[PDB]
C-alpha cells in the first residue's frame, strides 16, 4: 500500500508540468486525494486536493488560476496539470489519500495517510 | 387502593412511610441518603434503617398474599476477594418477629428471598445474573425486583419478566408485623454495600401486567440516564459503549483526526469463575452545554458540544457538512469555531421502552427541520484489490435515521450509546 510518484524536474521560469500519481497497494475510489509541496526551508503545504469523486476539487489562492487537477478511476491515478510556472514554486512535491471523501475547503496534513516518496521539481533560469 | 402498606420515599434528607398508615421510620448516620431516592447501606455497623410498622389501625398479624418491590444497584466482585465473594451470604432486609417471617439475602452474584413459617419450616427463591458475560446487564446497574406471595407460589420478577417460581404449599404461617430491618448482616468484607431505590411493600399479589407497568412508571425520567441508570450529568467524564458492538471501544488513530474501533481487553487472570470486558477504556469523553440552564442535568431533546480529552487538551467531535454517501467518518479535531463543520449534537432517546441508552443526532439548525445524520460505528473501506480488507471507524451515517422510526425499536442498533463513568461499583 505505497503511492507512487511522477512528473518531471528542471524547467524554466513561465514552463508548465504535469505531475501524477499511481495508486499501487490500495483501490483510489472513495477517497480524497491531495498534493503537497515543501521547497527547501519550509514545511510542507497543501496545494489543490481532490472529492472521492469529482464534486469539486480546492486550490491553494497563489496557484489558484494555474493549476487544475483531475483524477481517473480507472488508471488508478491522479494527475495535476501546473501552467505559468513561477520561480517560487520549486521544491519536492508529494501525493496523499484522505481519510474521508469529502475535499475540505483548507488542507491539512492530518487528513492524509499514505505520502511517499517525492518527485522534485525545480524553477529557475 | 393501590393496594400498599408501606413506602419508603425520600423527604427533607430522610427517609419516609407515605403509604398513608404512618409508619415510623428511623434512619441512622451510616446511611447515604440523595434527592434522587437513592440510599446505601455500607458495612459499618451504624448503617442501618429500622422500620416500626403500625400496630394500631389494620388487621397488622398476618398476610396471605403480599409483594414486595424496589430497585437495587449491587456492586461488582473484588476481583481477588472473589471465594469470599461466591461464599459468603448476606441479609439486606429482615422483617421477623418470635423467629418467623420474610428476609432478602445475597450471595455473591444470587439474590434471595426466604420465607420463614412459626414452626421453623424455610423455603427460598431466587434470581442469579451470569458473572462471565462480555456484557453483564446487571452487575453494578439499577434493575428492578418484585417479589409476589400467595400461599402457593412465591415467584420473582426481574424488570418486569418473571424470573423464578417456587412451590411454597408446605409454608404456612408466616409472621409479617415485625420491626423490618435495612442492615447488612453476614460474613461481609469491609469494602462491602449496596444501593437501594423505591421501596414498598403491598398487601396483594400484584399481576406481571401491575409489575410491568409499575416498571414502566417508575423508570420513566425526563433526564438521560449513563451506563449504570444514574443521571447523565453535563461537564462529567465518560467512556463511550456502543449497545450494537458490545465488545468494542474508539480511540483516536495515531497522526489522525479520525475514530478507530478497537476490541475490549478482557479479564486475563486464572480464576475459572468470572470474564467480563473491560469498560475503563477508550479515550475520555466530556458532554458540554450549547445554551435556562440550571442543574447539570442532560435532558431529552437537549443540544449539546461531544467533547474528549485528547492529551492535555479538550477537543471536539465534529462532521462534515456535506458528504456524498451514506455515511461518512467524524472528525475529531480541537475546539474551532468553523465553517466546513456542524459541531452541535442532538440528543434523543427514540426508545418508548425502559433503556439506559441514547442517540445522538446531527442537526443544521437547532430552529432548522433537515437531518444530516445519526452517530454510530461502520465499516468503511481501507486497502487493495488483491485482497478486500474494511475498517471499523467513528462514524456519521445517513442510514440509521429510517431504521429509528421502526417499531418495536432495534436495540442492536450502532447507532445505540452509552456512557460509562468511573463508579466504586466497578473495578478493573
Amino acid at each position: 500500500v505505497q503511492l507512487a510518484e511522477s512528473g518531471g524536474g528542471l524547467v524554466q521560469p513561465g514552463g508548465s508540468l504535469r505531475l501524477s500519481c499511481e495508486a499501487s497497494g490500495f483501490h483510489l475510489e472513495h477517497f480524497a486525494v491531495g498534493w503537497f509541496r515543501q521547497a527547501p526551508g519550509k514545511e510542507r503545504e497543501g496545494v489543490s486536493c481532490i472529492s472521492a469523486s469529482g464534486d469539486s476539487t480546492t486550490y491553494a489562492d497563489s496557484v489558484k488560476g494555474r493549476s487544475t487537477i483531475s483524477k481517473d478511476n480507472a488508471k488508478n491515478a491522479v494527475y495535476l496539470q501546473m501552467d505559468s510556472l513561477r520561480p517560487e514554486d520549486t521544491g519536492d512535491y508529494y501525493c496523499a489519500a484522505s481519510h474521508f471523501s469529502v475535499c475540505g475547503k483548507n488542507i491539512r496534513k492530518i487528513e492524509y495517510r499514505y505520502w511517499g516518496q517525492g518527485t522534485p521539481v525545480t524553477v529557475s533560469s | 387502593l393501590n393496594n400498599i402498606i408501606l413506602n419508603l420515599r425520600y423527604k427533607d434528607n430522610n427517609l419516609i412511610d407515605l403509604s398513608g398508615y404512618g409508619a415510623k421510620v428511623e434512619v441512622y448516620d451510616g446511611v447515604e441518603l440523595n434527592d434522587k431516592n437513592q440510599f446505601k447501606l455500607t458495612s459499618s455497623a451504624n448503617s442501618k434503617i429500622r422500620v416500626t410498622q403500625n400496630q394500631n389501625i389494620i388487621f397488622n398479624s398476618v398476610f396471605l398474599d403480599f409483594s414486595v418491590s424496589f430497585w437495587i444497584r449491587i456492586p461488582k466482585y473484588k476481583n481477588d476477594g472473589i471465594q469470599n465473594y461466591i461464599h459468603n451470604e448476606y441479609t439486606i432486609i429482615n422483617c421477623m418477629k418470635n423467629n418467623s417471617g420474610w428476609k432478602i439475602s445475597i450471595r455473591g452474584n444470587r439474590i434471595i428471598w426466604t420465607l420463614i413459617d412459626i414452626n421453623g419450616k424455610t423455603k427460598s427463591v431466587f434470581f442469579e445474573y451470569n458473572i462471565r458475560e462480555d456484557i453483564s446487564e446487571y452487575i453494578n446497574r439499577w434493575f428492578f425486583v418484585t417479589i409476589t406471595n400467595n400461599l402457593n407460589n412465591a415467584k420473582i420478577y426481574i424488570n418486569g419478566k418473571l424470573e423464578s417460581n417456587t412451590d411454597i404449599k408446605d409454608i404456612r404461617e408466616v409472621i409479617a408485623n415485625g420491626e423490618i430491618i435495612f442492615k447488612l448482616d453476614g460474613d461481609i468484607d469491609r469494602t462491602q454495600f449496596i444501593w437501594m431505590k423505591y421501596f414498598s411493600i403491598f398487601n396483594t399479589e400484584l399481576s406481571q401486567s401491575n409489575i410491568e407497568e409499575r416498571y414502566k412508571i417508575q423508570s420513566y425520567s425526563e433526564y438521560l440516564k449513563d451506563f449504570w441508570g444514574n443521571p447523565l450529568m453535563y461537564n462529567k467524564e465518560y467512556y463511550m459503549f456502543n449497545a450494537g458492538n458490545k465488545n468494542s471501544y474508539i480511540k483516536l488513530k495515531k497522526d489522525s483526526p479520525v475514530g478507530e474501533i478497537l476490541t475490549r481487553s478482557k479479564y486475563n487472570q486464572n480464576s475459572k469463575y468470572i470474564n467480563y470486558r473491560d469498560l475503563y477504556i477508550g479515550e475520555k469523553f466530556i458532554i458540554r452545554r450549547k445554551s435556562s440552564i440550571n442543574d447539570d442535568i442532560v435532558r431529552k431533546e437537549d443540544y449539546i458540544y461531544l467533547d474528549f480529552f485528547n492529551l492535555n487538551q479538550e477537543w471536539r467531535v465534529y462532521t462534515y457538512k456535506y458528504f456524498k454517501k451514506e455515511e461518512e467518518k467524524l472528525f475529531l479535531a480541537p475546539i474551532s469555531d468553523s465553517d466546513e463543520f456542524y459541531n452541535t449534537i442532538q440528543i434523543k432517546e427514540y426508545d418508548e421502552q425502559p433503556t439506559y441508552s441514547c442517540q445522538l443526532l446531527f442537526k443544521k439548525d437547532e430552529e432548522s427541520t433537515d437531518e444530516i445524520g445519526l452517530i454510530g460505528i461502520h465499516r468503511f473501506y481501507e486497502s487493495g484489490i488483491v485482497f478486500e480488507e474494511y475498517k471499523d471507524y467513528f462514524c456519521i451515517s445517513k442510514w440509521y435515521l429510517k431504521e429509528v422510526k421502526r417499531k418495536p425499536y432495534n436495540l442492536k442498533l450502532g447507532c445505540n450509546w452509552q456512557f460509562i463513568p468511573k463508579d466504586e461499583g466497578w473495578t478493573e
